[PDB]
Parts: structure tokens; sequence; C-alpha cells
């Protein structure tokens, strides 16, 4: 599942520190039953001084 | 680190009363003249027995004239006092603005011009956060000390200059 | 279910905490458990009537004081030079010289000088001797207690009115305008009418001879035939004495304009045409909205149809009339946003227009009563903007509000948060690198190398007003406009005079010092705009923490971690904006007190040259004027204004108290408690007495709340104090 | 205009000449006439009536303070008070705006983005404070080729 | 074609009579909106050239301008003076009331068509002389928008010809260009 | 003056454009608005008994619908008007 790996994505969910941000694909869990399966790796921290974070698919489109 | 902090207030109160009281009291009962026939004058005379012991006093007879040469030394050769009195001042209610306030509320202001600084393409890749809580009291408390220490320094060395 | 009744959840603290946030989640109706709808609005109307009720129980004491222990009637014969007394003083902590100093006004024994200004209204609205402040004391006392009845009546479940009664709009806006604004000022315009102008004109109009006091000369006749100019016909001349019938006229109605030339005071004719003009107009008003009769308007189809079909509104105000009718938060931020643009429209309108009889030549009430309704104001507009936060928390429904202008606030909320900070930082730099640039060419010897801003708009604007002293000669001032020709003949004989005049207040002589603190004023008006719509717009949530709204509104914090989260809170930028309003109304009556009090003693050349540089405002205004302030008592005497020279003081103690609650924070309170308890639980027959409330420390909220409160009452009796003692120990 | 009267035929403002030469020419009293202090309020002085006719030959206006007062309205005798030096400030502030602007652009897309801002690459720099001269018409070169503004599907909103 | 290579928008397609093209800050661009605009425009023209009769005709008389026949109402006694001859009925709460209720009836039932072309020319009684039921249609309607926006023009020039010279009509202004016309323009106005 | 003929024409003109005039433009616009309504219902459909539209006061037997709260509220603009007309005229 996922778009691709090593592709561009942008977040669309809404709580994230990256909502309309560029971030890069690293990770997509193909297990059954991830909620959140792919990994998107950005460029800038957030807060907490983190850049990995687990999105869904639905969460992303492809940018 | 925050007892360091509070502790820093506390040494402004008691060093800052220490200071007063020189003052006060070297310049009502010691600094002053000698003319004929032995005759002593002081600078604020004899007033310390009477005022010193009422917060009006130090308010009146302390706060109030002895403050009557740093702020009409303007147009003289001590008016750099009478202006590093006044940003003195300005640097003590600048810290009011770091002590009394939280990083939360200025890291979401500065979601905003952040947001504005998009909006233009003059996104900095260093990502701009508010300062931290025990960097905002250290900057609150740095301002307290800088400017009731320069507003004290100014005061002094207009008022004892003056009158010396 | 111990105190607090209302809330479950603070009734099983076992800690002083309960004890404090039950007196402070008292009000909070909607936050309390097992609560409803009815309950709310029910409770909401009870707490209205028994703060109607206090009103009058205030204002029936402020009128016994003044018939009981003042000299209304030794006033009333000479109001120039009498002091008004406000109540008699009974304190047992005089000495013989506080009470042989405290004894003004001709009275008997130590009394209190009211600063209220209460005499010159009770004076120009018809009351003259201590018997008819008593009967209206008596009366509103009567008026509070069948308030208290129906406060009580409408709690018995025969009495208790639905929320659709509640939540009906139009007929709340119908009876609103037509009988609270309309009939109200008409009631007032038949009180102006019958007793107040001939009263001013000597006449002793009472209720005894209410029905036989004609208050024109044909009365009644000229109204219904069409004439209404016979109201108009013999107003009141330039020789005329308040209270006297000599040089007095006949007109009840006039349209004069300016002021009576010896009170420095507007016209009980024109105030009644005045108030006859805003009834008629709100009597009409109030026939605008649709109750039971067909005609009307529905307000929920007014705001479906005020759509702009380009789409920049987006859905425009479709679905806000449900919006305000279910949020009470809304209603009363509306409520709080009008109130205090029209308490600083009270302010700005009984100084320079003084509308009651000798109020203007007694400065240091006009003092207080501008700077009463500048802080009342200011705590009124931001108690608005706060509950346009709890608005945006818990009453705020983004589902129900779908891309409509208030959802489209919360969509460019960036945008109008960083535009107030553009113009805060804008303000802020130019107003303080031009006081301090002038403050430095002052301190090098240079007066001229400052740069001095004539405000030329506002200049402008009171050249359009008709003033000739800047010789624009635009509209009002030059002959050659059709607005002068238009006015000339109607209000402007009494308008020109009142404003070419240089003693009084009205539309005063501005230079660069009054450019300067005007962008003090739009820095502090634009600051606390800046905090307030940044604290409502990300009241439910930030890209620091989106789930702001699910914390409640007034939530301490979120923790240390990512970055940290101090004062994240919307509560919070209430808490950092009332020292934003406190500094604002603070810029602005400084402006006002020292504007007024160098024209009172004639000197406005002090202003003109002093206000432009801080260092003028520090000792020209803050140190020139605490002169008589701190020697109020000495150790050789204590002088009358003594208790002003406390409350100076004690403004000192309070507002620094604060600073111990707003920089120091919880935790070493918290263990230095800890401390205290293990010292209390080891003393020998001190460890016999125990506490059932567990000692803490004050909570995170709690602290910013009670540091806060303490710097407003610290601020506002140091300037309550110093301005009443520097106006009125030094008068004029 | 405004009530005030030229500067140069200003009486206050040719007293405040009177009373700041008098003020120096008494400091002047107390020192050697060909001493070094002396000659540093002989300069005082020579600065002083420089300033003072100065500001009577701009045609500023004086007050009845005998104070110089600027008007900014925008008048077409008083364009150098506020008009003609705000027009040579924000030409010196869109200039420190654009060379800022374009300094980002240039590190955005850069290896380490976050090293070039506090290491800032003085050749990359300087090759673009030279191209901050002509900032007006690169300002609104942008803005009408859409490059100024960013696009709001592409910049970070906090949520409702 | 207010503009020759200009692309003409897509809510302006040209078989509107005077469809130009004429839109830069897109008013019209709201279909519902542009409905209405068409209905303005007409009974705006028709109010306009009804008005440049009114204004030169009452002025080449000699009976003054479209301000000085106009100022008598707000003065106490002006006597409504028509055609040199004071009318009987002449007063300001008479001819205003007959005007808030003969224009009112006569707009009221203007609103009241329901179809959007009779709206525009509604033709029967208000075409007596069957033009309208004739050889030519589309050219009289463009006929009526471009007399009605010189006339919408005119009255523009009407009405700022007395802001800028008050006490001076339009053939006033007309005579005061044709003495000397490289003197008295439009920048007396401009260069004060 | 003649306030009895003033104040008479200038509410039968207002009353008559209550009648002919603007009784279709009022007509459209108490039904395109309708009652007032609070969360999707009426006021009295909510449960307040005190706002219910009354129905034998507005039992008109006019053929046009025009009822006496019309008569009330087009006569008192015609009095507004009147009592403007009458204070203007008499100056
Ligand atoms: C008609 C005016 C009016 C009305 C009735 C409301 C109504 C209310 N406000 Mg509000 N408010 C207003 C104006 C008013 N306020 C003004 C004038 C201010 C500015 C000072 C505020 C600032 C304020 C804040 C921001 C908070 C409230 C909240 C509340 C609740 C009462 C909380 C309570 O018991 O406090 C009791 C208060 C004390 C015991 C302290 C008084 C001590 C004095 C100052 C010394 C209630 C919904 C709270 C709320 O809704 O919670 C979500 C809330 O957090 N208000
Ligand atoms: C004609 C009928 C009538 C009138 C007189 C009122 C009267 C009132 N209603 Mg009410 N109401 C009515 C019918 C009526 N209503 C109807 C039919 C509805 C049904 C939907 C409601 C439902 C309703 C609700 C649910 C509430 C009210 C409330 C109130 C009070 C408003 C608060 C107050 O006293 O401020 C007084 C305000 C004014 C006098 C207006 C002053 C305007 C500005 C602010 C001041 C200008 C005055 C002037 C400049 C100041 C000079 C004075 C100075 C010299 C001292 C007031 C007593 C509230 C209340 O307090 O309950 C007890 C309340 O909870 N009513
Ligand atoms: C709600 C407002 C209010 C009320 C209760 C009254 C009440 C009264 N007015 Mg009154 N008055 C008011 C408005 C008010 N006034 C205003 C609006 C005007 C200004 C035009 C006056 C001026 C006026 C005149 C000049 C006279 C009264 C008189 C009267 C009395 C009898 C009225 C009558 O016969 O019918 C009565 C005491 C009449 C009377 O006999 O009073 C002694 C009288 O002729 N009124
Ligand atoms: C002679 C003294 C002088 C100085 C020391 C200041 C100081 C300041 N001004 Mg100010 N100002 C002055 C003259 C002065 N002003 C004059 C004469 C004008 C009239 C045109 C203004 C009008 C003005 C504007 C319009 C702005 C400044 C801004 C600035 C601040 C940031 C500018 C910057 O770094 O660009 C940062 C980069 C930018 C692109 C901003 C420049 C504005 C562009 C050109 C529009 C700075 C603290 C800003 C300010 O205070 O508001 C926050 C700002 O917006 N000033
Ligand atoms: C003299 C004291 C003082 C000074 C200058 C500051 C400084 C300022 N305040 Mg304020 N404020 C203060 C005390 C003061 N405040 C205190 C006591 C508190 C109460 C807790 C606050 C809390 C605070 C909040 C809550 C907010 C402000 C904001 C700001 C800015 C206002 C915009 C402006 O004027 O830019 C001009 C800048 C200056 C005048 C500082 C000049 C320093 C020069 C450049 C040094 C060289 C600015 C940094 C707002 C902000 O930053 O948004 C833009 C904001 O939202 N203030
Ligand atoms: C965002 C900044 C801003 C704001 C909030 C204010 C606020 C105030 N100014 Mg203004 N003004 C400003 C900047 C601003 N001004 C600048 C840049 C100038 C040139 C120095 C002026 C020159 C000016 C004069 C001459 C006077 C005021 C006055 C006033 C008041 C009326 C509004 C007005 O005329 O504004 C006009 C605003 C502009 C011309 C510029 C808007 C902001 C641009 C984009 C920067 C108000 C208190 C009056 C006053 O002080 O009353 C006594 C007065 O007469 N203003
Ligand atoms: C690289 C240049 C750059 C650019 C083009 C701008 C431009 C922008 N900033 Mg600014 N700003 C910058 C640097 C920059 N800034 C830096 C270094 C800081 C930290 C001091 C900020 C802090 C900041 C604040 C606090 C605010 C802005 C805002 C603004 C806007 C109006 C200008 C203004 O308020 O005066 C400029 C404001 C200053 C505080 C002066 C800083 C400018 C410095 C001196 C330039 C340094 C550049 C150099 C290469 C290093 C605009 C979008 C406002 C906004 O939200 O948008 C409307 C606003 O509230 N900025
Ligand atoms: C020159 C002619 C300019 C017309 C440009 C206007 C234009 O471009 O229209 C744009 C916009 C109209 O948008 P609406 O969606 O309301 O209208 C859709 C339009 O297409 C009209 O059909 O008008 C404004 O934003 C109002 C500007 C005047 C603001 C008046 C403020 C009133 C203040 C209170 C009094
Ligand atoms: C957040 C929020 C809120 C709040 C807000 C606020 C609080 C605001 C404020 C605001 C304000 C508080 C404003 C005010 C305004 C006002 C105005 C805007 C005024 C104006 C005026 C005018 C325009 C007039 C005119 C004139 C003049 C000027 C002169 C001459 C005369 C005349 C009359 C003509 C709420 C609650 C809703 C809820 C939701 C959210
Ligand atoms: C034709 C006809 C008929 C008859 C009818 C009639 C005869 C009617 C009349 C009507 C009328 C007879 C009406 C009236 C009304 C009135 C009113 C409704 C009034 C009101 C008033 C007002 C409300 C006013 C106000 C005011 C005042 C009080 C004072 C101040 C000022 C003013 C002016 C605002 C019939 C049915 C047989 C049928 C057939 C046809
Ligand atoms: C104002 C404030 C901030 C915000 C403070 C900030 C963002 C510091 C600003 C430092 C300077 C002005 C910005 C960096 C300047 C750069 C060196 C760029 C130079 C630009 C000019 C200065 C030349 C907090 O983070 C804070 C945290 C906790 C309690 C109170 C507060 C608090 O009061
Ligand atoms: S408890 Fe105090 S210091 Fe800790 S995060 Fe909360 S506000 Fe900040």
């Amino acid at each position: 599942i996922g778009p691709k790996r090593g592709s561009i994505v942008k977040v669309l969910r809404r709580e994230s520190y990256w909502f309309n941000d560029t971030g890069k694909v690293v990770a997509v869990d193909q297990a059954p039953g991830v909620r959140y399966p792919v990994v998107v790796r950005f460029d800038k921290v957030n807060y907490a001084g983190v850049s990995t974070n687990n999105y869904s698919p639905d969460e992303l489109e492809q940018s | 680190w925050d007892h360091v902090f509070l502790g820093l207030f506390w040494m402004y109160n008691a060093i800052s009363v220490v200071i007063f009281h020189f003052s006060w009291k070297m310049q009502s009962d010691v600094w002053g003249s000698i003319s004929d026939q032995g005759v002593v004058t002081h600078i604020t005379g004899g007033n310390f027995a009477q005022s010193s012991i009422t917060i009006n006093g130090w308010l009146r007879d302390f706060l109030w004239a002895q403050a009557s040469q740093v702020i009409q030394s303007y147009g003289s050769s001590l008016s750099a006092y009478g202006l590093l009195f006044l940003g003195a001042h300005f640097v003590w209610a600048f810290s009011l603005m770091f002590l009394f306030s939280g990083r939360g509320y200025w890291q979401e202001l500065i979601e905003s011009i952040v947001w504005a600084h998009n909006k233009l393409k003059v996104a900095p890749a260093i990502q701009p956060r508010a300062l931290s809580i025990v960097q905002g009291r250290a900057v609150g408390v740095a301002h307290y000390l800088l400017g009731g220490i320069a507003t004290t320094w100014a005061f002094f060395l207009a008022r004892i200059i003056s009158v010396g | 279910s111990r105190f607090p009744k209302f809330s479950r959840g603070l009734s099983q603290d076992p800690t002083t905490r309960r004890i404090w946030f039950g007196i402070a989640t008292a009000h909070d109706f909607e936050s309390h458990d097992d609560m409803t709808e009815e309950r709310l609005y029910q409770k909401i109307f009870a707490s209205h009537f028994g703060q109607l009720a206090i009103i009058f129980l205030w204002t029936s004491g402020n009128l016994f004081h003044v018939a009981w222990q003042g000299n209304f009637e030794a006033w009333g014969q000479d109001p120039l030079h009498v002091r008004p007394i406000a109540h008699a003083i009974w304190d047992p902590h005089f000495g013989q010289p506080a009470v042989e100093a405290f004894t003004r006004g001709g009275a008997s024994g130590p009394v209190n000088i009211a600063y209220s200004g209460v005499y010159q209204w009770w004076y120009t609205i018809g009351l003259r001797t201590n018997q008819d402040l008593y009967g209206g004391s008596i009366f509103l006392l009567f008026v509070s207690a069948l308030f208290l009845i129906a406060g009580w009546l409408h709690l018995q479940p025969k009495w208790k009115p639905s929320v659709s009664w509640f939540k009906n709009a139009e007929s709340r806006l119908n009876h609103h305008l037509s009988g609270l604004f309309g009939v109200s000022s008409l009631a007032w315009t038949g009180h102006l009418v019958h007793v107040a102008i001939p009263e001013s004109r000597g006449e002793h109009v009472r209720w005894n001879n209410l029905l036989t006091a004609l208050p024109h000369p044909q009365g009644l006749g000229p109204f219904f035939a069409g004439q209404w100019n016979v109201y108009a016909q013999n107003p009141d001349s330039n020789s005329h004495l308040f209270g006297t019938s000599e040089g007095a006229g006949t007109a009840i109605l006039t349209f004069l304009g300016g002021f009576h030339p010896q009170t420095q005071s507007l016209w009980l004719t024109d105030m009644a045409h005045h108030h006859l003009a805003i009834a008629v107009i709100f009597i009409i008003a109030g026939h605008m909205y649709r109750t039971n009769f067909g005609i009307g308007h529905s307000m929920k189809e007014i705001l479906e149809a005020h759509t702009p079909p380009g789409g920049r509104l987006g859905r425009g105000h479709k679905g806000l009339y449900d919006t305000i009718n279910n949020s009470l938060h809304f209603q009363l931020g509306l409520a709080l946003a009008s109130l205090g643009v029209i308490t600083s429209l009270v302010a700005q309108h009984m100084y320079s227009l003084p509308p009651y009889a000798f109020l203007a030549q007694d400065f240091t009430t006009q003092a207080a009563l501008y700077t009463h309704h500048q802080y009342i104001a200011g705590f009124i507009m931001t108690g608005a903007f706060a509950h346009g936060a709890i608005f945006f928390i818990r009453d705020y429904n983004p589902e129900q509000n779908k891309d409509n202008v208030l959802a489209r606030m919360l969509e460019h909320k960036e945008a109008i948060i960083s535009h107030l900070s553009w113009a805060s930082l804008f303000l802020g730099f130019h107003t303080l690198g031009l006081y301090v640039h002038n403050d430095v060419m002052l301190a090098f010897g240079t007066p001229e190398k400052q740069i001095l801003i004539e405000p030329v708009f506002a200049q402008w604007i009171q050249s359009a007003h008709g003033k000739a002293l800047y010789g624009f000669d635009v509209l009002l001032s030059s002959a050659d406009s059709p607005a002068f020709n238009a006015g000339q003949t109607l209000w402007l004989p009494g308008w020109l005079d009142a404003i070419n005049n240089n003693s009084n207040s009205l539309f005063l002589t501005i230079g660069p010092g009054d450019f300067l603190v005007h962008h003090a004023i739009a820095l502090g008006l634009h600051t606390t705009t800046l905090i307030l719509v940044k604290g409502a717009l990300d009241a439910r949530g930030s890209k620091l923490m989106p789930d702001k709204k699910e914390f409640g509104y007034s939530f301490p914090c979120d923790g240390p971690g990512r970055g940290g989260t101090c004062d994240i809170s919307a509560w919070d930028a209430f808490y950092l904006a009332v020292f934003w309003m406190l500094n604002t109304i603070g810029w602005v009556t400084f402006y006002w007190h020292w504007k007024h009090i160098t024209l009172w003693q004639g000197n406005v050349a002090q202003f003109n040259e002093s206000s432009t540089y801080l260092m003028g405002w520090l000792r020209d205004y803050l140190w020139l004027n605490s002169s008589q302030l701190i020697n109020g008592y000495n150790p050789f005497g204590m002088n009358s204004l003594s208790v002003w020279a406390w409350m100076f003081l004690f403004g000192h103690l309070v507002w620094a108290t604060g600073f111990m609650f707003l920089i120091s924070w919880r935790g070493y309170w918290q263990e230095l408690i800890e401390t205290l308890a293990w010292a209390h639980e080891r003393t020998p027959l001190a460890n016999l007495v125990r506490w059932k409330d567990k000692p803490v420390a004050l909570s995170i909220v709690q602290a910013r709340l009670v540091g806060l409160a303490h710097f407003s009452v610290g601020y506002i009796f140091t300037y309550a104090a110093f301005l009443i003692a520097s106006t009125s120990g030094k008068f004029g | 205009v405004a009530g005030l009267t030229p500067c140069k035929e200003s009486k206050g403002f040719a007293k405040r000449q009177k009373q700041e030469i008098k003020k120096l020419e008494g400091r002047l009293k107390l020192y050697a006439p060909d001493s070094a202090p002396a000659l540093a309020i002989n300069a005082t002085i020579e600065k002083t009536k420089r300033r003072f006719e100065f500001y009577g030959n701009q045609g500023l206006l004086c007050g009845t303070d005998g104070l110089p007062h600027l008007i900014v309205d925008g008048d077409q005798a008083h364009l150098g008070e506020f008009v003609y030096p705000g027009l040579v400030f924000l030409y010196i502030a869109g200039w420190i705006g654009w060379v800022g602007r374009a300094y980002l652009i240039d590190v955005r897309t850069s290896k380490k983005p976050t090293e070039k801002e506090i290491i800032i690459d003085v050749p990359l720099a300087l090759r673009i404070m030279s191209k901050g001269l002509t900032w007006p018409v690169a300002a609104i070169g942008e803005l009408r080729s859409g490059k100024l503004v960013e696009k709001s599907s592409n910049i970070t909103v906090s949520p409702r | 074609e207010w503009l020759p290579g200009n692309p003409r928008p897509s809510y302006l397609d040209g078989s509107a009579p005077g469809d130009f093209g004429f839109d830069p800050l897109g008013l019209g661009e709201v279909p519902e909106n542009l409905e209405r605009f068409k209905e303005s425009e007409l009974i705006h023209a028709r109010w306009a050239m009804l008005a440049v009769p009114g204004v030169l005709i009452p002025e080449a008389l000699g009976y003054g301008n479209w301000v000085s026949a106009q100022k008598w109402a707000a003065t106490p006694g002006g006597q409504a003076t028509y055609l040199g001859n004071p009318v009987p009925w002449g007063n300001l709460p008479v001819i205003l009331a007959i005007e808030f209720l003969a224009i009112a009836f006569a707009e009221s039932q203007r609103n009241g068509e329901p179809d959007p072309e009779k709206r525009k020319y509604p033709g029967g009684a208000f075409d007596p002389l069957g033009f309208s039921k004739g050889a030519n249609l589309e050219e009289l309607k463009l006929k009526e928008i471009k007399n009605g926006r010189l006339a919408l023009v005119a009255f523009l020039g009407f009405a700022v010809q007395a802001i800028a010279y008050p006490g001076t009509g339009p053939l006033e202004n007309l005579k005061t260009h044709l003495a000397d016309p490289w003197h008295n323009t439009i920048a007396h106005v401009i260069i004060p | 003056a003649n306030t009895a003929l003033t104040i008479t024409l200038s509410t039968g003109a207002l009353l008559f454009l209550g009648r002919f005039v603007f009784l279709p433009f009022q007509r459209d616009n108490v039904s395109r608005q309708g009652l007032p309504v609070q969360n999707g219902v009426t006021h009295f459909d909510a449960g307040d008994s005190r706002a219910q539209e009354v129905t034998s006061f507005l039992k008109t037997n006019d053929p046009a619908g025009f009822t006496i709260v019309d008569v009330l509220a087009w006569g008192a603009l015609g009095h507004a008007v009147g009592f403007f007309i009458l204070a203007t005229i008499n100056n």
C-alpha cells in the first residue's frame, strides 16, 4: 500500500505540525490492520524536535 | 534554577534597600558642608530620623526629593543619567513582559508571524521559536536586574553628583 | 456533596483549592454538573434581577448618604465654592488631626468629599432638597425590592419561562428598542420637560403639582396641531442663571447647541429634545422585527439573505442567527463590545460636552468621571473579547457555521493576528523611537531637533467642526460651504461659540505631543486587540496544540513538552491583555489628566512643550503633580489628602504584591507549604489543631488571576489616589 | 498651514537660538580662549548656528513653542519632512527586505539550509545585496508573475 | 469589442445588445447579478435620456439650469415656476407626495413582471408606434444602449460640472468652453 | 397649518401605498421571511406560548389580505410622514 517509497507527499492531517508541508516517504508498512502505515520524513522538526511521523494514506496526497 | 531566579529578585530587594538606607543615611547624617564656628549642614538635614520610618517618607523625601536632579538634568552634562534613568525604566517594564508571560502564547503568535512569512516566501529554515521557559525567566530576571540596577545607578549618579 | 455543590468534581477535592475554585466557578453556570438549558437561563435571569437589585440598592445608598450626611442644599445654594460631600466618616482610628482635617464643606464632623458627580447630576435633573433625594432613595429601595420579588418569582415553577421565551430574539429586540430605549427616553423627556427645565427656571414642580404646573405657556395644543416650533420659541438667554427665574425662557425643546454660558454645560431643553429624538427613533426602530402580528422581520432570513454573490464572504451570514441565539457567550460578547464602545463614548462626551450643571468647573470630579468610564470600558471590552474566546471553545459549532463569515475568520485568522502584530509593531517602534528621540534632543540641549508632527488630520477634522484656530477653512469654518449655511441658523451659533472658546474642553488645541500619545493610544488598542483576537481565534487550537477546545477555556498549560506551553490558553491571552488595557487606559488617562491639568491652570504651553518626550511626562506630570499627593501626611502633620496619600502607597503595595503571584510560580510555594505542613504537624501544642482542607499552593490559573487582580487593584488605586489628589489639592 | 508660522519669521524660534548660544557662551567664560575644551564649545556654537539657519531655510513650520513642526499630510511645500525621506527610507527598507527574502530562497535549495543562516554565505549574500538596488521592479515583477506570494494550499495553517 | 484584440469573457458572448465586453472588474461575473445589471443599465439610461432634454432645453429657453430651478424647495417660498409660470399646486409636500405615489405605483408595476425579457423591453402599451413589431429589432436595442450610455456619461458630466463650478449650468459650461477652449477645461478642476 | 387636512392626506397616501402599491411587496416578504425561526423551528413550535401569532386579530375581510395590523403599520408611517410635513411647514 501507500503512494510510493521515496516520494513527495503533502499532509492533509489537521492536527499535525507539517500540515500543508512537503514530506518524503521513507517507509510504508504492508501489514494489515495498521492504521497509519506511511512513515514520512520532513526537513523541519516540530516543537518536540522529531521529524518522523506516521500517517494514513487517506491523510496524504502526492505533490 | 528557579530558586536562584527568585533569589535574584530578593537580592534586588535586599541590596536596593541596603543602598537606599546608605544613600539617605549618609546624605542626612554624614555628607554635607561645614561653615564657620563648627556648624554642619547636611544635604537633607536631619530627615532620616523622622521620614525614613514611613514608606511615604521613603517615597517622598528620598524617591521624590532626591530624584529632583535626575529628571531636570536634561540640557546639561548629567542628562545621560536622565536618559538611562528612563531607559532603565524601559528595561524594567520590558522585563515584566518576559516575567509575567509564558512560552506557548508567544509560540502561537510566532506561528502567526511564520504564516505571514510563508505567505511571502520568507520562511527561514531555522524555525522561529519562542524562548524557553527557563530562558524566558532568565531574560526577564536579566532585564529586571539590569533595568532596576540601572535606575538606581542613574538616580544615584545624578543626585550625588548634583549635590556633591 | 460539600461546597461547592454545583460541581461534583471540586467537592471531592481535599485541599484548599476546593474553597477557592468554588468562589470562582460560582457564576460559570454552564460548566456545572447535572446542568440543563432551562436551569441555565432561569438562573441567569434571576442573577440579572439580583444585579438590578444591587445597582438600585447601590444608588439608594448613594442617594441616602447625600441626603443624610451630605450638604446637597448648601451645594445647591453655591455650587462653585462648596465641596460636594459624599458621606460622613466614622473611623475609630482617627486622631484629633484627622477629625479636624477631614471636616470639609461646612460639616459637623469628618466627611468624604464626593468626586462621583452625583451632585451635579441630581442638580441638573431637578433634585434640590435632601427630602427629594430621600424620597428617591426610598423609591429605589422599593424598585430593588420589586426586582428581588420578580427574581424570586421567576424561579418558582408556576412562573418559570422556557428557553424558547429566552431565545425569542425578535420580541426581545422589539420590546427593548420600543420599551427600554424608547419609552424610557420618552419618560426621561417627560421628566426633563416637566421637572428639570422648570427647576432650572426656578419653578418647583413635584408630584403634588405635576398636573397643574404647565410646562409650556400653550401646552399640548401646538403639539397635536403640528406647529412644534412653539416649543422652540423662547429659549433661555445668555443672561440666564441656573435655578433662577430671571433671564429664563419658556421653550421646552430647543435646538441651540453648545453650552449654557454660566454652567459651561449642555442646555436641558436641548437634552429634552435629544431624548424626544432618541425616543421617537427608538420606538420607530422597535417596530422592526416580527413577533406575533404577521408584519416584521425574521432575523434568520435577514442573515441568510445577506450573502454576497461573488463568494468573497463565503456563505455570508447563513447560520449566524442560531449561532448567536444558542450561544449566550456570543450575545454577552456582543453586548460587552457595544457596551465598551459606548462607555468610552460616555467618557469622551461628558468632558468635552459636559451634560450636568457645574460639572465642568469641578475639575477632579471630571477627571474621576473620565477615568471611571475608561477603565470600566477597558474591562468591558476585554470581557467582550474573552467571551468571544469562550464562545469559540464551548459554543462555536464548525458544522453549523460552514463557510460563513465567522468560520472564515478562523480560515484567515493568521492574517488577522499577523497584521495586528505588524500594526502594533509599527506603532511601537514609531511611537517609542519618536519619544526616545525627543528625549535625546531635550537631553542633548537641543529642543529644536525633535521630530514634532502636527496632527493635521485631526486638526483638519477640528477645522471641519468649526475651529478657526488652524485656518484650514474647508467646511463649518468657512462660510462658503453648504453644511455651514445649512447649520448657521439652526445649531451652529451655539456650537461655534462653544468650540471657539479656549477655556472649555470641547475639541482642545492639539499638538505634536497629542499626535505622539494618539499613536500611543493606537499602540495600546492595537496590541490589546492583538492579544485578544489572538486568544479568540486560537481558542479552539493552534499549531502548538490543536486540541485547546477539549481542554476547556481556562486551562493552565499543556506541559513542558513540545518546547514549553506556558500561557497557551485563551484565558491567558485575556490575562496578558488585562495588562495591555491597564497600560492603554493608563496612557489615555495620563494624556487626559495632563492635557486638562495644564488647561485648568492656564499654561497649556507646559503640555505643548513637555508631552512630546517622556521626561516631561515623568517630571512635569508624574513628579510635579505628585507634590501635594505624597505630602498628604508628613512627620510635621497631615493634610486632607492624607487618605489619598495612603491609598497611593497602598496601590504600590498591592500592585507589587501581584508581582509575587506573576513572577514566582507554583512549585516553590508548594514545597514551601509542604515544609509548613510538616512544621504544623510536628509542633507541640499546635499539632492538636488540624486542617480539613489540605494546605496547597495557589494553582496556576488562580495564581495568574490573583496576580492580575492585585495588579489591577494596585493600578486603579495608585491612579485613583494620584488623580484625585493632584487635582483636588491643587484645584486648577 | 495648521496655525503654524514659518520658522524663519518665528519669534519663538529665534528666541531658542538666542538662549542656546547664551547657554554655551556662559560655558565658555570659565575656559581659556585658546584652550582645547573651548574649541569644542566654539564648534558647538557653530554647529548650533548652522542648525538654526538650516531649519529656517527649508520652510519649516514653527508653533507657539518655537519648535519646528512636521506636516506629514503630503503638502507640496512640505515634501522633505515626511514624503521625500519616507520614499528614501522605504527604498532602503525594501532593500533590506528584498535581499533577506532572496537569501532565504537561495539557501532553501541547498544541502544544509539551516547552516547557511547561522553562517551567512557572504559570496551568496553580496551577490544579491547588489541586486537589491532595483527591488520595486523586482517585487512587483514577482507580484505580477505570482512568484512573490505563495498559494494557501502550500502554507502551514493551524487548525480551527 | 471595447478593446480590439482583448479576449471577451465567457459570460459576455456578444449576443446581448451593446455587449462590447467592458467588464475589467468582473462585476457581472455572477449570472444572477448579471441579469439584474441588464435591467438596471436600461432604467438608468432611460431616466438619463429623459434628463438630458430636461436640462438643456430648460437652459436653452432661458429658465435657468437644473440647479437654480431646483433650489426653490429649500426656500420657504419659491412658488414653482414652470415655463415662466408658477403652478398653483407647486408646494414641496404636494409634489413630493405625488412623486412618492405616482412613481412608486409605476416602479412597483414595473417590478411585477416575472419574465426577464419583458422587464427589459415591455412593448405593447409602451410601444404604441409599433416599431418593436417591425423589420428592425436588434439594431434599435443597440441604438437604445448607445444613446443611453451617451446620456449616462452626459448626466455624470452634468453633476460634476455643478460640483466643480457651482452656480453655473451645463450649457453655461458649454458657453464658457466655446469662448476660449484651450484655457478652461477639466484641467481647471484637476489643477487648482 | 391645516392639521386636519395634512395628517389625513398623508395617512391616506401611505395607506394607498400600503393597499394598492406595496401590498404585493409586503405579502411576498412576509412569506419569504416567514415567521421567526430558532434552530429550525418556530418560537411557538419550540414551546413559547407567548410567541403564538394571533389569528383572530389578523382575521381580515379585505380581499387583498390587508389587515388591521397593516392599518396600524402603514397608517403609523402616514402619521410619521404627516408630522414630518407639519413640523417642516410650521417653521
Ligand atoms: C417593553 C417591554 C420590556 C422592557 C421595559 C424590558 C426591560 C428589561 N428587560 Mg426585557 N424582555 C421583554 C420585555 C421588556 N423588557 C420581552 C417581551 C422579552 C421576551 C423575549 C424580554 C426578555 C428579556 C430577557 C430574557 C432579559 C430581559 C432583561 C431586561 C432588562 C435589561 C437589563 C437592564 O435593566 O438594563 C437596563 C438597560 C437600559 C435602561 C438601557 C440603557 C441603554 C444604554 C446601555 C445606556 C444609555 C442610557 C443613558 C446614556 C445613561 C444615563 C443614565 C446615567 C445618568 C446614570 C430590563 C429591565 C434582562 C434582565 O436584566 O432581566 C432582569 C434579561 O435577562 N428581558
Ligand atoms: C471574537 C469574537 C467576538 C468579539 C469581537 C469583538 C469584541 C469585536 C469588537 C469590535 C468592535 C468593538 C468594533 C467597533 C466598531 C465600531 C465602528 C466600526 C464604528 C464606526 C463608526 C462609524 C463608521 C460612524 C460614522 C461616522 C463618523 C466616523 C464620523 C461622522 C459621523 C458618522 C456617524 C457618519 C464575538 C463576541 C462577536 C463572538 C465571536 C468571536
Ligand atoms: C376605503 C374603504 C374602507 C375604509 C377604510 C378607512 C376609512 C380607513 C381609515 C384608516 C385610518 C383612519 C387609519 C389610521 C391609522 C392611524 C395610525 C396607525 C396612527 C398612528 C400614529 C402614530 C404611531 C404616530 C406616531 C407619532 C407620535 C405618537 C408622536 C411622535 C411622532 C409620531 C408622528 C411618530 C372600507 C374598510 C370601508 C372598505 C371599503 C374601502
Ligand atoms: C516576547 C517573549 C518571547 C518572544 C521572544 C523572542 C522571539 C526573542 C526575540 C529576539 C530577537 C528580537 C529576534 C532575533 C533577532 C535576530 C538576531 C535577527 C536580527 C534582526 C534585528 C534584531 C537586527 C518569548 O519567547 C517568551 C517566552 C517565555 C516568556 C515570555 C516570553 C516573551 O515575553
Ligand atoms: S506548570 Fe508552569 S512551568 Fe510547567 S509547563 Fe505549566 S505553565 Fe509552564
